[PDB]
């Protein structure tokens, strides 16, 4: 439930192959941005590295959870379907 | 006019459906029940 993983905006990169080892087995890469994560304040920040820097990229607006309307008095109701048959 | 003896005896003859026989006697007396509107919450 905990939100503070969702503050901030990040930047990362397409997903490329990943190979078994023919030694071990391990997960093999090409790719060197694999693994490239950065972070910013705000998108426009994000959009303003990533012009800058000559990568075309793809933003998504943030989601928000909707405020919601709760009442403790609900699961009581009279006539209504929110009656709860246990607590 | 006594007060040497117990008058409260006639629980010594209630059964197992004592109270429920009452509850079904009192059944004519009630007025009328309201209503939630449906058959119930689930309804």
């Amino acid at each position: 439930s905990g939100v503070n993983n969702t503050k901030k905006w990040k930047m990362e990169f397409d997903t490329r192959e990943r190979w078994e080892n023919p030694l071990m087995g391990w997960a093999s890469t090409a790719d060197p941005l694999s693994n490239l994560v950065l972070t910013f304040s705000t998108k426009e920040d994000a959009v303003a590295f990533a012009e800058k820097n000559g990568w075309s990229y793809d933003v998504e607006e943030r989601k928000v959870p909707k405020p919601k309307s709760k009442s403790y008095g609900a699961n009581f109701s009279w006539n209504k379907r929110t009656r709860v048959s246990t607590k | 006019f006594d007060n040497t003896t117990y008058k409260n005896l006639q629980h010594h003859d209630y059964s197992t459906y004592t109270f429920l026989d009452l509850n079904l006697d009192l059944s004519k007396f009630r007025m009328p029940q309201p209503s939630s509107g449906r058959e119930s919450p689930r309804h």
